[PDB]
RNA sequence: UGGAGGUGAUUUAAAUGCCAAA
RNA sequence: GGUCGGGUCGAGCCUAGGCUCCGUGAGGGGGGAGAAGUCGUAACAAGGUAGCCGUAGGGGAACCUACGGCUCGAUCACCUCCU
RNA sequence: AUUCCGGUUGAUCCUGCCGGAGGCCACUGCUAUGGGGGUCCGACUAAGCCAUGCGAGUCAAGGGGGCGUCCCUUCUGGGACGCCACCGGCGGACGGCUCAGUAACACGUCGGUAACCUACCCUCGGGAGGGGGAUAACCCCGGGAAACUGGGGCUAAUCCCCCAUAGGCCUGGGGUACUGGAAGGUCCCCAGGCCGAAAGGGAGCCGUAAGGCUCCGCCCGAGGAUGGGCCGGCGGCCGAUUAGGUAGUUGGUGGGGUAACGGCCCACCAAGCCGAAGAUCGGUACGGGCCGUGAGAGCGGGAGCCCGGAGAUGGACACUGAGACACGGGUCCAGGCCCUACGGGGCGCAGCAGGCGCGAAACCUCCGCAAUGCGGGAAACCGCGACGGGGGGACCCCCAGUGCCGUGCCUCUGGCACGGCUUUUCCGGAGUGUAAAAAGCUCCGGGAAUAAGGGCUGGGCAAGGCCGGUGGCAGCCGCCGCGGUAAUACCGGCGGCCCGAGUGGUGGCCACUAUUAUUGGGCCUAAAGCGGCCGUAGCCGGGCCCGUAAGUCCCUGGCGAAAUCCCACGGCUCAACCGUGGG
């Protein structure tokens, strides 16, 4: 499926033929796009060693926090721009460092959904 | 190794701290998982076995095992996989002998017999110390064991102490600092099994190990890595000696 | 190698040589070529048959090629049918299936 | 790479038919009654082995080189190929004949156990002869100074009894 | 004594190698 | 677990084009051995027109001729330069 | 042994190549008595195809059942004991086989991970509270040619699921307790969230009972250990009759994904990156420790034993788990093959033996878990074509035999005739040996009895100027050369020489060879100085003074596994082989 191995070309841009089959180890998954939603969507993914990590899917809620250091839960309005793609904006994506805005204004995320399965933000004055 | 850990051990790829004929038979005990590393124990059957010649066969040494006539460190070991190593006490109450292990001068390890009074101590090497929730002091030992101490006495310990434990309840008794002539033994390199008392300490930039100075009874000089050399007394040995 | 004959043939010596050397034309098992393999011994040839089964090698020439009076040809006959060609010149045996 | 193969302890003439060698080769063979050519080159592969040392030495120096040297001279003169007070020159003048004096045939023979070499050869095939309270076959066998004078009839030999008809034949001599 | 160069000339036609050595 | 929709990855299969390998192959071309069926005598002596290199033309075939070059060219007479 | 000898002429001296003479490996002709030791035997062509048997199990001290024998009473039963399958746990990812692919961070070596995972094992610090549920086994009925598989009833657990608490992870604000060369690390205090444990189970005694006292166990946190993942610098093939290559390509910014860093993958912004010191492409190959040869400098190979890599008919892709995209587990395509009642269903020995095919080219369809180890078990133990023991084989190395003595005769080396002796080896027994056998070793009885071939014979090159055949015919000949009716050279007899349980033929590598030349070759007439000159990179570069310390030299720490090599001593009768030390 996806696979992180290595690159099939050499820097000085030649060609590598691939010497052994693909490991177990080596590959990816699907990316999660965390969208804007009326309620929060979540699983669960089993990991090498036998880890687990929690995959947020749909978001309702976020935490922000004030430069005092406190912090509330409110919901999500909408995502106001997202510099990590030019259309991710148009589609409510939810990613690191994405702007949305909230009852109480606008906040970053500074959190990874994918990974984390919450969502935390700063307030921008 | 292709799709998980090895179990076996071939007879000519085994380490070369031990004494073992290398050619009488295909393979090896291969050591558990345990106290010390690899390089500087040996499996407890080889002990029974080979060393001590108490058993003949392998079936017969693990039924002495099973009946707990053998302690280490005080404690009754049943597993023939069982590591032993460095400064270790072997104790055979039925027979009422005591040894200690030691590396050779060529850089094997062999038995030592000591008294039955030193047989309670054990000195043991500081390779590391923390902090622990509850803010507590946790010490780690070079043979993998641990303790705990208050935040009160955090500046009586550092890195390259030498503890002396009583076992098998594990009672601190005395600290041995790292200082200009205190009293060391060495483990491992080409000055093995010498001993002697520390004159300088030298050190380098971007995390090259360190290096000190020793000089011997005869008054020689000789170098060797600081993680090398053992803390053994004040001025004088606290333990025998070979 | 191994080969089945396929005909009888014979060989001027070079200059200043007089004579005719008996040989015979082999086709191979392994690739199907055929090359020419001198036949050694007094009166040899007669124990050859067409459609028989050869083990032929080498001659022994220098730089393995051709050795002596007779050039281009680089290999000489050993067994015939399973059978010492030695042995069946000397004697002490006889050619099987007759 | 290539595992161990183990390989020949003797060599062999770099051209087979040079006159004054077999000559001399002959000579030796009739003398000391070898069985083959083989036998004979292995003795002398022996010799310039120890040869091929002490030139080795000569030319050296350090520590391991002088522990070396006293092993090599103490072993040659246990064997009872030097005497006690010899040097490491005196190594370049041994010969071929040094050596085959030590073989246990021709001790067998020089101590007046047999009246022939071939005889003491079969005394020693046989097994009636014991060194040291030990019975060996091998003719070839290299003996050394400290247990020279214990070699006689073996203890269970029919030639350990002075009235057998073949050991007074042997004493006649 | 022995050497190195230069310029002139230089009167018809005249091919082949068998047998043997073997 | 079945059915439909959407997105993405994908071995294989078909068509067209371009390079490349193997097997045959009418016809053409020199090369190497053999021993003589044939026509001449070009190279070796001044080899009977000194031989050879470069370029060009001609001829059954070795070869011949023209311009520039070399000595790895024989004989006589004269001249020049040296030891 | 730091080496030469034959060949161009009527005769001579050179250059130069061919042949002889040595070692090792593969195939092969003829011929063979014995023992011991070792890492030898379908690698070269076909990583081609495979009939049959075996190559991975274990736990009754996790749990309910079935069957049998006994003791107490027994209507009924309860015990104890022994077998059997099933649920459940751990293992099956190691070990074993082969070298197709791969010119690459695959391998060797020094370092890094402060950028990561780890069931079994060790130490220390804590915890084990409250509920719920199904189903195999078993009974009733079955379907299908078989491979397989349906419905209903009933039951337990260290089986599965909930609630609580502990705990884990993310982000924002403070404090400075730890390690370290250096903190996106560890520790303490607030705040918003999400995830979220456990079996006080089993066995035995003292217990009238109550309850202890041991043995094996379950969960969380910190560290170690074991096994790995990833990264960097340096080192090791051939081709210019392959000269330009690359466009996710090279770097930046913002993210995703991963156990984890990274163009690993996206969106956007730039024009970078490699190359005559050989890029790109093509050829051939698993890498190393090592092995063969040589006085050395070198040249050639890298099947067998150890360490690392890769594969399971070819090409793709997933489930479970600590660990796999899994040789004796699963799915699809391709291509073979097998059984069907014709509807369907199965199988790839590059595991041990064994068969077919391909070839010049390679063994028994054997015995054992007694030793060495691995998995399971509290333990006694059970299993293991790994490993150990034998069977077949001119695989390699070591030690022996095929008689010895005395007196005579001969052609006097050698043979013959008399008299005597021994038993390694051979034949028949006893002991020991071995898991059981067989070999081997110690004794006893008989008896010289049971045991020599292959090549060569003109020169190189040791050995006949003898006899009989053939007659430029037949034949020999590594090279030079013999044979034309008086052959030391062909065929045979009789002699002789070399090596000897071996000795010859064919192919390959090293030496020979200073015919690849750094040590250490040549270029007027023998192969070879560009038709001539100018100049870029590279290489080579005048004298003195001061400084530096990269090259270079000396001393000293950490490394370069074991096996393999050399030496002394020790154990098998000595040796080959093996152990302890020094290199
Ligand atoms: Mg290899
Ligand atoms: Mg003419
Ligand atoms: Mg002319
Ligand atoms: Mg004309
Ligand atoms: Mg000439
Ligand atoms: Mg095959
Ligand atoms: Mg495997
Ligand atoms: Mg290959
Ligand atoms: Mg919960
Ligand atoms: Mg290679
Ligand atoms: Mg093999
Ligand atoms: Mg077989
Ligand atoms: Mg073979
Ligand atoms: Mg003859
Ligand atoms: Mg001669
Ligand atoms: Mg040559
Ligand atoms: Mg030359
Ligand atoms: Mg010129
Ligand atoms: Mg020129
Ligand atoms: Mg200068
Ligand atoms: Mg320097
Ligand atoms: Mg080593
Ligand atoms: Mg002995
Ligand atoms: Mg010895
Ligand atoms: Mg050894």
């Amino acid at each position: 499926a996806i696979w992180q191995g290595r690159s099939l070309r050499k820097p000085s841009g030649g060609r590598i033929v691939l010497a052994r089959k693909k490991r177990k180890r080596e590959l990816g998954r699907e990316p999660s796009n965390t969208r804007v939603a009326e309620q929060d969507k979540r699983k669960i993914i089993r990991t090498y060693g036998g880890n687990k990590k929690v995959r947020l899917t749909a978001a309702a809620y976020a935490n922000v926090f004030d430069k005092s250091g406190k912090g509330r839960k409110v919901r999500i309005i909408r995502v106001i721009e997202n510099p990590a793609n030019r259309q991710f904006a148009r589609r409510n994506i939810i990613t690191k460092g994405a702007i949305i805005e909230t009852e109480i204004g606008k906040a970053k995320v500074t959190s990874r959904p994918g990974q984390d399965g919450v969502v935390n933000a700063i307030l921008l004055e | 190794a292709r799709k998980g850990p090895k179990r076996h051990l071939k007879r000519l790829a085994a380490p070369t701290s031990w004494y073992i004929e290398r050619k009488a038979y295909k393979w090896a005990v291969r050591p558990r998982p345990g106290p010390h590393n690899m390089r500087t124990s040996i499996p407890l059957l080889y002990i029974v076995r080979d060393y001590l010649g108490y058993a003949k066969t392998a079936r017969e040494a693990r039924k002495i095992l099973n009946e707990g006539k053998f302690l280490v460190d005080g404690r009754v070991r049943k597993d023939y996989k069982f590591p032993v190593g460095i400064m270790d006490v072997v104790s055979i109450p039925e027979t009422g002998e005591h040894y200690r292990v030691l590396p050779n001068r060529i850089g094997k390890l062999i038995l030592h017999p000591i008294s039955e009074e030193e047989a309670n101590i054990k000195p043991l090497r500081i390779r590391n110390k923390r902090m622990v929730k509850g803010a507590k002091i946790q010490l780690n030992f070079h043979d993998g064991t641990n303790h705990l101490i208050p935040l009160s006495e955090k500046d009586n310990y550092f890195t390259s102490y030498t503890v002396l434990m009583k076992v098998p309840e594990r009672e601190i008794l005395e600290v041995l600092p790292f200082e200009k002539g205190a009293y060391v033994f060495v483990t491992q390199g080409k000055n093995v099994a010498r001993k002697g008392r520390i004159v300088e300490i030298k050190k380098f930039p971007m995390g090259w190990p360190d290096v000190v100075t020793i000089e011997d009874e005869e008054g020689e000089l000789f170098d060797t890595l600081k993680e090398y050399a053992f803390v053994v007394g004040r001025d004088k040995p606290r333990i025998s000696l070979p | 190698a191994r080969g089945i004959v396929l005909e009888k043939i014979a060989v001027e010596a070079k200059q200043p040589n007089s004579g005719m050397r008996k040989a015979v034309r082999v086709q191979l098992i392994k690739n199907g070529k055929v090359v020419t393999a001198f036949c050694p011994g007094d009166g040899a040839i007669k124990f050859i048959d067409e459609h028989d089964e050869v083990i032929i090698e080498g001659i022994g020439g220098p730089k393995g090629g051709s050795m002596g009076d007779i050039p281009g040809i680089r290999y000489k006959v050993v067994k015939v049918n399973r059978v010492s060609l030695k042995e069946l010149v000397k004697g002490r045996k006889e050619k099987p299936r007759r | 790479g290539d595992p161990k193969r183990q390989r020949k302890k003797y060599e062999t003439p770099p051209h087979p038919w040079i006159k004054e060698r077999l000559d001399r080769e002959r000579v030796l063979m009739d003398k000391y009654e070898l069985k083959n050519k083989k036998e004979l080159w292995k003795h002398e592969t022996q010799l310039k082995n120890f040869r091929r040392r002490a030139r080795r030495l000569l030319a050296a120096r350090g520590k391991q080189a002088e522990i070396e040297r006293e092993q090599l001279l103490a072993r040659l003169k246990r064997l009872g190929l030097l005497p006690e007070d010899a040097v490491l020159d005196d190594v370049l003048s041994l010969t071929i004949e040094d050596i085959l004096e030590r073989r246990l045939q021709t001790i067998v023979y020089k101590k007046g156990l047999a009246r022939t070499m071939r005889q003491a050869r079969q005394l020693i095939v046989h097994g009636h002869i014991e060194v040291n309270g030990q019975i060996i076959r091998s003719p070839s066998y290299l003996v050394l100074k400290e247990e020279e004078d214990t070699i006689t009839y073996a203890r269970t030999s029919p030639f350990a009894n002075p009235q057998h008809p073949e050991r007074m034949m042997i004493e006649k001599a």
